[PDB]
């Protein structure tokens, strides 16, 4: 065919073709001329290689092209491999009516709703716009309103809402692994250029907000709306294909946010004050008179499944905080007290969705998930829950635990210089020193710390679980647990070299303090091994899958 | 191939120009329904004559 | 301090003092390209060697032979301007002189009977700017510098994994630079064997029979010989006590009286010495120990002639009794051991099946070209065309150092093909390897990795065209005849150019400079890839490639490397490592003294490195040079280890060596994590260059390197006085004494206006200076993209908050508020290209009329009477910029739609719109239209208007050129014609034609007066005689595409500012992408009211270890309350000496430091401009592993009134009421990324489809569409849904009558789909039906 | 679709060449000696009586 | 195994879609097997209903 330059493309089936041909009509024009033996055996050999490269090139010489040096692509090139049409073109195929963007966050959505640009639901309902035109007849024919469309004109906006309002899409992220990667939703439009994607969804697609992009498909019949609305809708899918286990868990802001609301410190505002419910609780803290976190007899009244699908009601006064009661407010009937009564990490907050799942069916908690991601965010808003230097406290017992090891590795160098022991021996000894001096070192910054915080209340002293904001953002299990605290307080374990032998000198520096050059040069080699790693076990992951797919 | 040696060749990025596209052919199916109700409001000898 | 320096100087912490400054950031590539273009007067490497090498050429023994002289450069004929507009390679010719001889009868040595010397061209190679790109194609490119394998002998392992049964092999392997290789390696039973490429396992000692050896002295080189005399009896033992070292005897040997020598006892080293005390040479055994041994040589009877035993034999009792009555007494055996010496030769010549030289070198011939009968003479050619032709294989002299180093050799130098006992050495070496001693070596070594850079690559493709001409010029000169040429016919230039142009052109090595940023730029031309032509792929390698050695220390950056598909193959190159003579790695140390560290420095190399040991950086000395402790952390042999004070050899230069330039300006890099480090300066490269710039609060102190050193910003050659500041120019007065006494002038500095780069930003130079300013030699004047004052301002400085805020900033995402969007201060200027190509179909030619069928007017009112758009009208998207029509015929009308023509009588045109339009969705102001017009085609009228625009403003250029220039010329006549005869009053009335003309003493002012006389003239005729050319390369014509008429190219300037769904990110990889664009009524503001202006998120800083962006948040919050404390005493009018205190109070202020200070700077005039430029913020730079600690900043923020902590308590902009916790806010630098947004955005209703499979093909702006792979579709079929699928890749997809089925069905409102076939299947069948295999589909 | 006469006959790579030899062991014949009869090195006898 | 256990199929576009294609399609050539289309990747690959 032509490009645009008076010069062609062909597909090497063509050169293929005419080397056969040719070399056909060259054997035809010598038995014609009786040509002598070796003369027709050398063109039989030769039409062999032609019609045997046409087949499947690549199981010869490899017969290459002209003008290049590159192999060219015969029949069983265009079947077999990743690019024959059985996994390029009929596996899978590039689909119309899809978009593609930059995804975030967007708070303020139920979850069977999704953000989704004006200026991509213009051009991908551009049929259901033409149809919706040329019956209302502000279009006459089809062409005007093409034109309309282009010029978007005010009246268009409208019909464009008229075709959302009720069509699901789908939000697809490109690993798509198991079958949570594809869900449906429906559009709300937005004044912008990003998907906004709702926040607990986001746990199931493995998806940050670092600047991936998602692609978006329009269902365009009817039965295909109707099963992105029965089968793929968001709502639906709040467990996990693998196990019974909520995939719609509240991910990071929100459980910092409940863990900094459910509570509680010995001596606040309004301490072991009586409340009469939880509407008073809250008219407490957002006017400033109690505080948010206050041990407090309240009054709640709880239902309970005690007959055949009844709301059974009984009321007590409950010894709780301030807090808990304001989130008691979001919980459903049917849950009892006991699930808001203590901390709310992520997962007691999980075991709070899966109880209210299996007790109230779908719509509540459906419903609760929304509300709890609501409360979580602004109270995680009201929170402050702010990170800084002064948040990471270094055990005094630091560097006297270090100056004791120093020494101990002194006596074990003079004990292998006195020929007492041997090399192998006194490598273990070593590494089970600095392996004990590492856990004296967590074990000091842990209880130096989570009980840190030492206040009164009607008397000497009382000591509590600490305020410090990387203890909440380790305790509530958001980001992170004690591995990663332990390498930003405590000394940061024993690094390996790449045999993986193991270094008897470990690095006795945390980033609290500031890393020399050749510690963070040996730590360096972990790093890179880590991503090398993360890497080709994405890609032997996805041949798992592959197989594992195709035997069942 | 065209550049960074991926499954991107160039036969990919051949676009197809002897289909037409369908905004004419709605444009098509519209014109004969318009002209079928317009030759339906004539005589039956214009209409036949205009049809044949 | 020089001008600039103390214009702003920036506060620097850091304890270590800095003894070897920054080096110049692009010396690989300058150096290597001078390297390659220079005459040399010896064989140096570069052209000369290369020509030197492959001539003479002579004829096939015709006695005609072509030999050479010289070569010498053209000048371009384009500049580097002119070439980046047209497309052409910035390139120079390439003369040679060659001279031909031709010899004459029965006089090899006798005189010629002529010769011919002539210049010949050779092709164009390109040229390097003076940043280290290259243009080849329009485009600026760089040559990325290779990393392999030295060229040398390697002894590897590969140990364990061969047939599992646990024991190790050894294999050597001599690497050459050009030609075969070859390789030597055991099996697992204890044979050696030879390779002479990767083709079959060959036994080893034929390639000794292939170098003229027998048995005999093969066993002579690889054993030693012990003798058995029969000394009148018993068949005695020779004996060196040596040999029975760790041995065990089978009988009792006794030597002068004892038995010392017990049977069934194993033999302690004391029995040795004793030995050797008693004086021990012959000794008696039995005739049982020589049933092991094997003979030496070969014995025979003397007179018959007949074989008592051949060599290589072991020894019965047979032989011996036959060796008896022959009367031979003297018997040579081979000293066999099971560890010191192994008979490893021994069992290799009992696996050969060859005896003599003629069958090795057979063997060879039908072991290399197999299934060919053999021929003698056509072996002996092959085996001298393998190792031994100075044609086919080549060491280089890094290739012939490698293999006398890692040989223990005297001589550094040698020739560069091997030897005979260069292949024995490596054998012998191998077997003493295998033998226990020696050791192995590793190829992640830097010592065994050669770094290749742009001079050399070119060189050697430049050697193939070469070598590929001086084949024809063989073919040539043997049918040469005597005189019908000048020796230039025999020469073509097309494989020559066709080869360096073919490499410069496309290569893995050679790519698109990634130019958005100049420390994008700079950290490109340094980039040390290990991919491309003579390297490892992806594919093919490897882990321990990617892995970090300990020899990468100083030598290659480690946290620098694309985390992707490639991690740790695209290394960068570090801060202060420079390239070995022999291409090697090598850093800087200081040298040590007994104990005092000396301030000279040497580079060392990796070999070099591994016997001294290297003391720390980060160490404590005082003024005298000893070390404070008396023991100090040092690094031996690839372990940190703490020896004593005076054991140490080199200390390390600074504390910045371990890092690039790219790592090195993340400020409190000590304090992350190195996957996030890693991450950050990954994108460090890709900030836009903002529309301002914004001199970074927490630097490094490495920005002003990376600003100056790199290509962008515009350094004065020679200081003075600024005479003149113009956006387009800057005009220096050259002090006196700076100045050349001829060609006397004034400098000038064209600066480069709003132009294209090549990932479509804006890349413009500013001026900085101002009029009448004192600058000094290597001063900043006009800054380029991203830089202020000199700096490097890669991105923008701003008042971030760590809190949760409503979820905005869930996952990573940044939330900004529109105090930074009204400001301007994201919004970026990005330049596009389009362009409207006009040719010849074969239906006839296209036009670029104005004239357009179907079309508004108001659409055309943006247009001129000549079709081609004003310059500076505001379009959108679906404007007409370039009216093109293409014309057309045969319409193949319908039915009905013929009705209507008929009804209506309109003409359905013979034409077709096809003009070029805006793309899809931007936006912005036409700023540079270009018309390129092949000779002979008539020209149009605005074609003619730029050509008129173009030359007027050459005109006017080249004549402010010679006015001002003269202007300063005339300024330095008049200073000299007021020494030595004034005319004060009279000399300015009359002319400056009777300037250079008025008489003076001879004396050297009289010849001064001549000088600049002369000078005047040059230069008037030197401007008319460029204006010409300048005038004759405007209007001529343009070079084009074969059969194009004419392009029309229209550059877009579109100014996009920020929206959610952009990405920006710190310098310590904290991506995120914008969430929410927040009024200033919301922001948390603190008590003083100042809204804070990126929320960002705390989550994420505990999980991803990068704790250093607080730290820099807490010391940008330091930084800026500086800044509002000094703007306070100067919006207050306080007096200099009141400034003059508080800024020495900020400048001291720490331990010991490296920043000593004014007073020494002017009364107000230095001061007040300081204040005036610290007034922003006072910068702050933290040298990377040295830096700034903790205590310091606690310090700094007492000197504000900040509180200690670093936490202030923050006001909610929307309940008005407390934060609770009071939050970290502070000043963090941010980068605006280039992956904006409306670049990623599209979507798809319905546009084109793929030829050969009907599928809409996937890209953009080509409409694309999000490729349903096939982990969707069993994501669909893991649902319930079928439907979908059905439609997904049938009817959306595949299908050629249900596409469009579908469309009317959706026009008309009925949702419904008729699925019917795809397509892409009933290609299929056609494909398996077109091979020999019927596939059908069946009955019902 | 089209098609081409072959003048000689030609031996189909597919059922020759991939690992389990349907030529080769349909006649119960080595690959190698196949290979050697279709490239002219060798005869065959094709049922050559007794 | 799963790449010895999903070849070794009734049915051969299941057993042609990702694996040795060339020993499939051969294999399935000689037998002239008959494919029913049998389980969802034939029915991806002829495009109707699941
Ligand atoms: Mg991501």
């Amino acid at each position: 065919v032509p490009l645009d330059g008076g010069r062609f493309a062909t597909s090497d089936l063509n050169d293929l073709y005419r080397r056969v041909i040719n070399r056909n009509n060259r054997l035809k024009r010598l038995l014609d001329l009786a040509a002598p033996d070796i003369i027709v055996r050398n063109e039989k050999r030769m039409l062999q290689e032609a019609v045997d490269a046409l087949l499947d090139n690549g199981r010869r010489g490899r017969a290459i092209t002209g003008s290049n040096k590159r192999p060219l692509k015969s029949l069983a090139d265009m079947i077999k491999g990743k690019q024959g049409r059985f996994r390029q073109n009929l596996l899978g195929k590039r689909v119309d009516y899809s978009g593609r963007s930059v995804i975030t966050v967007g708070p303020y959505l139920r979850l069977h709703q999704c953000g989704l640009p004006k200026k991509m639901a213009l051009e991908l309902f551009k049929p259901f716009i033409y149809g919706k035109l040329e019956l209302r007849g502000l279009a006459t024919t089809i062409k005007a309103a093409k034109k309309m469309v282009e010029r978007e004109e005010a009246v268009v906006w409208d019909i464009l809402d008229e075709v959302i309002r009720e069509h699901p899409v789908l939000l697809n992220r490109a690993p798509t692994l198991h079958r949570l990667g594809i869900q449906a939703f429906e559009p709300v439009l937005i004044e912008g250029k990003a998907i906004q994607l709702h926040p607990l969804v986001c746990a199931a697609y493995n998806a940050d907000f670092d600047g991936d992009q998602m692609a978006v498909h329009v269902p365009l019949t009817l039965e295909a709306q109707l099963e992105a609305r029965a089968l793929m809708m968001s709502t639906n899918n709040i467990l996990s294909p693998a196990n019974g286990e909520p995939i719609i868990v509240p991910s990071q802001d929100v459980v910092l946010g409940l863990y900094y609301m459910t509570r509680d410190c010995v001596n606040a505002k309004g301490e072991g004050m009586v409340l009469t419910g939880p509407k008073e609780a809250e008219r407490l803290y957002r006017s400033g008179l109690a505080s948010l976190h206050a041990r407090v007899k309240v009054r709640i009244t709880e239902y309970e499944k005690d007959a055949n699908g009844e709301l059974v009601a009984k009321t007590s006064l409950k010894d709780t905080t301030v807090g808990r009661a304001i989130l008691w407010m979001i919980v459903p009937k049917g849950l009892p007290y006991s699930i808001v009564n203590q901390a709310l990490g992520k997962k007691a907050i999980s075991k709070m969705l899966n109880t209210c799942y299996r007790i109230l069916g779908l719509k509540p908690t459906v419903i609760f998930a929304d509300q709890i991601m609501y409360t979580g965010f602004a109270y995680a808003a009201r929170s402050g829950a702010s990170v800084g230097i002064d948040d990471m406290v270094i055990p005094e017992k630091k560097h006297e635990i270090i100056s004791e090891a120093e020494a101990e590795v002194a006596e074990i160098q003079e004990q292998f210089q006195s020929g007492l022991v041997t090399a192998g021996e006194r490598y273990n000894k070593v590494i089970d020193i600095w392996a004990a001096a590492n856990d004296r070192v967590s074990k000091a910054m842990m209880d130096n710390l989570q009980t840190e915080t030492v206040i009164n209340r009607d008397g000497q002293e009382e000591k509590q679980v600490s305020f410090n904001s990387i203890y909440m953002m380790a305790d509530s299990g958001a980001r992170g647990s004690a591995a990663q605290i332990r390498q930003l307080a405590g000394m940061r374990g024993l690094m390996a070299k790449p045999d993986g032998s193991i270094i008897e000198t470990p690095i006795t520096a945390n980033f609290r303090e500031g890393l020399n050059v050749l510690q963070y040069f040996i730590s360096t080699h972990g790093a890179r091994k880590g991503l090398a790693d993360t890497a080709l076990k994405t890609a032997n992951s996805g041949y798992l899958t592959r197989r594992l797919v195709d035997v069942a | 191939p065209i550049g960074d040696d991926e499954d991107s060749h160039l036969g990919d990025f051949i676009e197809d120009t002897t289909l037409e596209l369908p905004l004419d052919s709605a444009t098509t199916e519209s014109l004969r329904a318009a002209t079928h109700d317009v030759l339906a409001g004539l005589t039956a000898r214009e209409a036949k004559v205009l049809r044949m | 301090y020089s001008y600039t320096e103390k214009k702003r100087i920036r506060k620097d912490f850091g304890k270590r003092p800095q003894v070897l400054d920054v080096p110049y950031l692009l010396s690989i590539q300058l150096d290597s390209f001078q390297k390659f273009i220079e005459q040399d007067p010896e064989g140096q490497y570069g052209l000369e060697a290369a020509f030197r090498s492959v001539f003479p050429i002579q004829s096939y023994s015709g006695n005609s032979e072509l030999q050479y002289v010289s070569y010498r450069l053209g000048e371009p004929v384009f500049d580097v301007q002119e070439c980046q507009i047209r497309g052409v390679t910035y390139s120079a010719p390439l003369r040679v002189k060659l001279r031909l001889v031709i010899y004459e009868r029965e006089a090899p040595e006798g005189t010629v009977k002529d010769i011919k010397e002539q210049e010949v061209y050779m092709g164009e190679i390109p040229l390097m700017t003076d940043n280290g790109t290259f243009v080849i194609n329009g485009t600026e490119r760089v040559i990325v510098s290779q990393l392999h394998r030295s060229p040398g002998v390697f002894f590897d392992s590969d140990k364990g994994k061969t047939h599992s049964s646990g024991k190790v092999l050894y294999n050597a392997r001599i690497i050459p630079y050009r030609g075969s290789w070859l390789d030597f390696e055991f099996d697992p039973k204890d044979n050696l064997f030879v390779r002479i490429d990767r083709r079959r396992k060959l036994p080893a000692t034929i390639i000794l029979r292939a170098l003229n050896y027998t048995t005999e002295q093969i066993l002579d080189l690889f054993f030693e010989k012990v003798i058995f005399e029969i000394r009148d009896n018993k068949l005695q033992m020779e004996l060196v006590p040596e040999r029975l070292r760790g041995e065990t005897a089978s009988f009792d040997i006794e030597a002068n009286g004892k038995v010392y020598v017990e049977k069934g006892r194993r033999i302690t080293a004391r029995h040795i010495r004793q030995l050797e005390k008693d004086d021990v040479k012959l000794i008696e055994v039995p005739v049982e120990y020589i049933a092991g041994k094997v003979v030496a040589k070969d014995y025979i009877d003397e007179s018959t002639g007949e074989l008592i035993c051949a060599a290589n034999m072991e020894l019965s009792l047979d032989l011996l009794a036959k060796l008896s009555q022959s009367g031979h007494k003297r018997i040579e055996t081979l000293f066999t051991n099971d560890l010191d010496h192994g008979p490893y030769i021994s069992e290799t010549l009992r696996v050969d099946p060859t005896n003599d030289r003629l069958s090795a070198l057979v063997e060879i011939y039908r072991m290399m070209r197999p299934g060919e009968p053999p021929t003698r003479e056509a072996a002996e050619s092959l085996f001298e065309n393998l190792f031994f032709s100075e044609d086919r294989y080549d060491l280089s002299a890094v290739g012939r150092m490698k293999f006398n180093r890692s040989l223990l050799r005297e001589e550094i130098e040698g020739s560069g093909i091997l030897s005979k006992d260069d292949i024995i050495d490596v054998m012998k070496k191998l077997i003493d390897i295998r033998n226990g001693k020696g050791e192995v070596d590793d190829i992640d070594h830097l010592g065994n990795r050669r770094i290749r850079s742009v001079g050399e690559m070119a060189e050697n493709q430049f050697r193939v065209g070469l070598v590929r001409v001086e084949r024809a010029v063989k073919e040539r000169l043997s049918l040469g005849d005597l005189d019908t040429l000048m020796p230039q016919d025999m020469i073509n230039a097309k494989p020559i150019s066709a080869a360096v142009k073919e490499f410069f052109g496309s290569s893995q090595l050679s790519q698109f400079m990634d130019q958005n940023n100049p420390l994008s730029e700079i950290t490109h031309k340094r980039r040390i890839s290990a991919l491309g032509p003579g390297g490892l792929t992806r594919e093919r390698a490897g882990f321990e490639v990617r892995d970090v050695h300990p020899t990468h220390y100083g030598r290659v950056c480690p946290i620098e490397t694309p985390e992707g598909p490639n991690i740790g193959l695209i290394n960068s190159l570090s801060v202060y490592a420079q390239t070995n003579e022999y291409g090697f790695l090598e850093t800087p140390y200081r040298k040590v003294t007994d104990g005092v560290v000396t301030d000279e420095i040497h580079y060392l190399s990796a070999i070099e490195e591994g016997n001294y040991v290297i003391a720390q950086a980060n160490s404590n000395l005082d003024e005298e040079g000893h070390f404070v402790e008396d023991l100090v952390t040092c690094r031996s042999k690839g372990e940190s280890s703490l020896f004593s004070r005076d054991q140490v050899d080199y200390m390390d230069v600074s504390t910045q060596q371990v890092v690039s330039v790219g790592a090195s300006l993340i400020p409190f890099l000590e304090h992350d994590d190195a996957n996030r480090a890693l991450m950050g300066a990954n994108m460090q490269r890709q900030a836009v260059p903002t529309l301002r710039a914004d001199k970074p609060l927490v630097g490094t102190g490495m920005e002003r390197a990376v600003a100056v050193d790199s290509g962008v910003t515009a350094v004065a050659k020679r200081g003075g006085v600024v005479q003149y500041v113009d956006a387009s120019r800057i005009v220096i007065k050259v002090n006196e004494d700076e100045m050349y006494p001829g060609e006397a002038g004034i400098d000038i500095y064209n600066l480069t206006k709003y132009t294209r780069s090549n990932q479509n930003t804006c890349i413009n130079q500013m001026p900085c200076v101002s009029l009448g300013e004192p600058v000094e030699r290597g001063d900043v004047l006009a800054d380029g993209p991203s830089t202020d004052l000199g700096e490097l301002a890669l991105g923008q400085n701003m008042r971030v908050a760590f809190m949760p805020w409503n979820g905005y900033n869930f996952e990573d995402s940044i939330l900004v508020s529109e105090r930074v969007v009204q400001e301007d201060r994201f919004t970026t200027i990005h330049i596009q290209e389009l362009a409207c190509v006009s040719r010849d179909t074969k239906l006839g030619p296209e036009e670029i009329t104005a004239d357009i069928p179907n079309v508004g007017e108001a659409a055309l009112s943006k247009l001129d009477e000549s079709g081609i758009v004003y310059i500076g009208a505001e379009v959108t998207g679906g404007d007409i910029l370039v009216g093109k029509v293409t014309p057309k015929g045969e319409t193949q009308l319908t039915p009905e739609e013929k009705l209507l023509r008929a009804i209506f009588g309109e003409k359905a045109s013979d034409v077709k719109d096809s003009s070029l339009r805006v793309p899809n969705g931007v936006s912005g102001t036409v700023i540079d239209v270009q018309v390129f017009t092949r000779d002979g085609v008539e020209k149009d009228k605005r074609a003619l208007e730029i050509e008129e625009m173009q030359l007027k403003q050459a005109k006017k250029d080249l004549s402010e050129e010679l006015q001002i220039l003269e202007a300063g010329l005339f300024s330095r006549i008049r200073a000299v014609l007021v020494a030595g005869g004034v005319e004060a009053e009279k000399l300015d009335k009359l002319p400056r034609d009777r300037w250079l003309e008025l008489g003076l003493t001879d004396e050297e002012k009289q010849n001064q007066l001549e000088q600049l006389a002369e000078q005047y003239d040059e230069l008037k005729h030197e401007f008319e005689k460029k204006l010409e050319a300048k005038r004759r390369k405007i209007t001529q014509g343009d070079d084009l595409a074969p059969g194009v008429l004419k392009i029309v190219k229209v550059y877009l300037a579109v100014k996009r500012r920020i929206q959610p769904g952009d990405k920006m990110a710190g310098r310590h990889g904290n991506k995120g992408v914008i969430s929410k664009i927040n009024p200033i009524e919301d922001m948390p503001y603190d008590e003083n009211g100042t809204p804070v202006d990126i929320v960002l998120n705390p989550l994420g800083v505990p999980s991803r270890m990068n704790i250093g962006q607080i730290l820099e948040t807490h010391l940008g919050m330091a930084a800026k309350g500086i800044g509002d404390k000094i703007n306070a005493m100067l919006k207050q009018q306080q007096e200099v000496a009141k400034l003059r205190e508080f800024i020495q109070r900020a400048y001291d202020l720490g331990a010991d430091v490296r920043q000593k200070v004014d007073l020494s700077t002017f009364s107000d005039e230095e001061v007040m401009r300081l204040a005036e430029n610290l007034r922003k913020g006072m910068p702050i730079a933290t040298p990377v592993f040295d830096g700034a600690k903790e205590a310091e900043i606690k310090e700094l923020l007492k000197l504000g009134d900040l509180p200690t902590s670093g936490q202030i308590r923050l006001y909610d902009g929307r309940t008005g009421e407390q934060f609770e916790r009071p939050v970290t806010v502070g000043y963090m630098y941010m980068l605006k990324l280039n992956h904006l947004v409306d670049d990623k955005m599209h979507a798809r209703s319905t546009g084109s489809y793929s030829l050969v499979t009907q599928q809409p093909l996937g890209g953009k702006a080509q409409f694309g569409g999000q490729r349903f792979g096939e982990m969707e579709v069993w994501a669909l079929e893991a649902y319930g849904a079928a439907y979908t699928l059905q439609e997904m890749l049938t009817v959306k997809s595949d299908d050629v009558n249900g596409r469009t089925k579908m469309y009317k069905n959706i026009v008309d409102g009925n949702h419904q789909m008729e699925p019917g076939m795809p397509e892409s299947f009933n290609v299929l069948l056609k494909e398996i039906r077109s091979l020999g295999i019927n596939i059908e589909l069946e009955d019902e | 679709m089209g098609h081409i006469e072959l003048a000689s006959p030609t031996a189909h790579i597919w059922f020759l060449k991939s690992l389990p030899s349907r030529i080769g062991l349909l006649l119960d014949m080595p690959l190698r000696d196949i290979e050697r009869v279709l490239y002219f090195e060798s005869y065959v006898v094709i049922e050559g009586g007794m | 195994g799963i790449t010895k256990a999903s070849l070794a199929t009734e049915s051969f576009i299941s057993a042609a879609s990702f694996q040795e294609t060339t020993r499939v399609l051969t294999e399935a050539a000689v037998a002239g097997k008959r494919d029913e289309l049998r389980g969802l990747k034939e029915n991806v690959i002829v495009g109707r209903l699941i």
